[PDB]
């Protein structure tokens, strides 16, 4: 079991950004997908975003576009996320979890005289074990 | 492989099914890029 | 692409089988025949745990009471002999299309 | 690249490892399609 | 397509931008593999 670490809970003023961090022991982020999740008590899980274990892809649930970024420490021992514009209805439990994916060629053309034309994509397979999480709330 | 449809409209009715419109997922002259094109074809030149 | 789940919650008689379902706008099947479906359980006061995955197997260390079914847009999760520690909420998940998403979930609770 | 195994079926023991059965992801005659293929090979013509 | 930068090595300042360092994932001795390599080029031999 890889140890996971996440930033302490924080209260923030409305209309403004917050930032969080996470870590994986053994620098195992190189072998797992970075993910962020959000939840409110009495409510279902919401995916927030991810980074590939290769680190060559990132993304967000569309609700977060233009409000969220993901960065990492060199050698990927830790990861970070920044959230922007938060308001009192953004109070939620935030999570950092490791993950797995399947990478399969989605299209190809063989080339006799060159690299094959190829298209590829990622399909999430499973969530790996969850981080302890962070709580973030917003108030005056 | 090609995706196709029957050519329609502006035809003599005894020409029905003689032509197909089809398209390609074929590459650009750069080896790393793709483009979509289409062309008219006689039914005689294709097989499902 | 969207996902829904039902029943929103289910009362449960202990020691009896029960099931949950998840449906979506498009098939979770992939051109390779792969399925990208997974179910999770969140006991209250705890983070979620994988139950089954890729619509084909239990996660390792999952009790064998767990099972699941279906293809295309429809899938289910079933637990034989439901126990009070199966209380919590459940979520189906889609890894098939971006953005990755969760179903709205269901809640298992013992009947009273 | 080739996937392979030692062929041990129906073989005199002083022939062991002389043949390998292998397989690959090589193309069909369609530009966009591929097929699994396999063949016997003499060990002399391949390297790991 | 090649990625490039305006690489220098104690370049005189009347040579700036005349050389570019660029790279691509090429082809390899086996159809199933690719690798990244780079080389210097005169600006005259490339276009954005
Ligand atoms: C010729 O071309 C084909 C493609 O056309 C090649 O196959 C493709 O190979 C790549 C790897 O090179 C695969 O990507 C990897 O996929 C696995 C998941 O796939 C496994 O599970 C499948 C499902 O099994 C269940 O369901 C079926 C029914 O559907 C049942 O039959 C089973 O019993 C199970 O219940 C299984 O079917 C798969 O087998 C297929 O593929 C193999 C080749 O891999 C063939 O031999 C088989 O015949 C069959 O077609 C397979 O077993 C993911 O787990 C992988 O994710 C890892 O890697 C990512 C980076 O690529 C990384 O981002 C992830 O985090 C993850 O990393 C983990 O694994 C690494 C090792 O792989 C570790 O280093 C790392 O630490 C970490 O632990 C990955 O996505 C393609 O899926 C596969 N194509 C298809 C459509 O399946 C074939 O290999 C080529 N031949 C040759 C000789 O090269
Ligand atoms: C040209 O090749 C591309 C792949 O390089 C083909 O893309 C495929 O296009 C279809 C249509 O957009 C995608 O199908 C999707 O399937 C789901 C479920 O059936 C459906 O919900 C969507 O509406 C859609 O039809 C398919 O996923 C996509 N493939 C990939 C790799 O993205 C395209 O079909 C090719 N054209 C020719 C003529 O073959
Ligand atoms: C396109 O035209 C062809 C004929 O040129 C039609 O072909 C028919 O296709 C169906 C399905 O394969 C067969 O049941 C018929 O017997 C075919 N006809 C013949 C002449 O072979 C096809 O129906 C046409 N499509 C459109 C949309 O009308
Ligand atoms: C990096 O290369 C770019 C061109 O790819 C250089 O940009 C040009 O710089 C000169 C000087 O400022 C301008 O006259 C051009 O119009 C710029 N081109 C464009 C596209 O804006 C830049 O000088 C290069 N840097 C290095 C250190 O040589
Ligand atoms: C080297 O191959 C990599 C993929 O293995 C290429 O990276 C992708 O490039 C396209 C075009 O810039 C982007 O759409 C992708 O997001 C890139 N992937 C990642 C992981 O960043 C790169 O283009 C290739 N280089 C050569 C010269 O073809
Ligand atoms: C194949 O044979 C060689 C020796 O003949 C042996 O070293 C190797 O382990 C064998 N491999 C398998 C998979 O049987």
């Amino acid at each position: 079991q890889v140890q996971l670490v996440q930033s302490g809970a924080e209260v923030k003023k409305p209309g403004s950004s917050v930032k969080v961090s996470c870590k994986a022991s053994g620098n195992s982020f190189s072998n797992h997908d970075v993910h962020w999740v959000r939840q409110a008590t009495g409510q279902g899980l919401e995916w927030m975003g991810w980074m590939s274990h290769e680190g060559d892809k990132t993304g967000l649930a569309q609700k977060f576009q233009g409000r969220v970024t993901i960065t990492r420490d060199s050698g990927a021992s830790t990861v970070y996320m920044e959230l922007r514009g938060l308001t009192a209805d953004d109070t939620a439990i935030y999570y950092c979890l490791t993950g797995s994916k399947h990478r399969l060629r989605d299209y190809f053309l063989y080339n006799e005289y060159g690299p094959n034309y190829e298209e590829w994509g990622d399909y999430l397979a499973t969530l790996d074990v969850w981080g302890h999480g962070t709580a973030v709330t917003v108030s005056s | 492989t090609l995706q196709c449809t029957n050519v329609t409209n502006n035809i003599t009715d005894d020409m029905r099914g003689e032509l197909k419109n089809c398209s390609f997922n074929m590459t650009t002259e750069l080896r790393d890029k793709k483009q979509k094109v289409y062309s008219l074809f006689y039914r005689l030149d294709v097989v499902q | 692409v969207v996902i829904t789940q039902s029943p929103l919650f289910l009362p449960v008689t202990p020691g009896e089988a029960a099931s949950l379902s998840c449906k979506c706008s498009h098939s979770l099947q992939h051109s390779t025949g792969a399925n990208y479906l997974a179910w999770y359980l969140q006991r209250p006061g705890q983070t979620p745990r994988l139950l089954i995955h890729l619509a084909t197997h239990r996660a390792s260390g999952v009790p064998d009471r767990f099972s699941g079914s279906g293809s295309g847009t429809d899938f289910t999760l079933k637990i034989s002999r439901v126990e009070s520690d199966d209380v919590g909420t459940y979520y189906c998940m889609q890894g098939l299309h971006s953005p990755w998403t969760f179903g709205q979930g269901t809640k298992v609770e013992i009947k009273r």
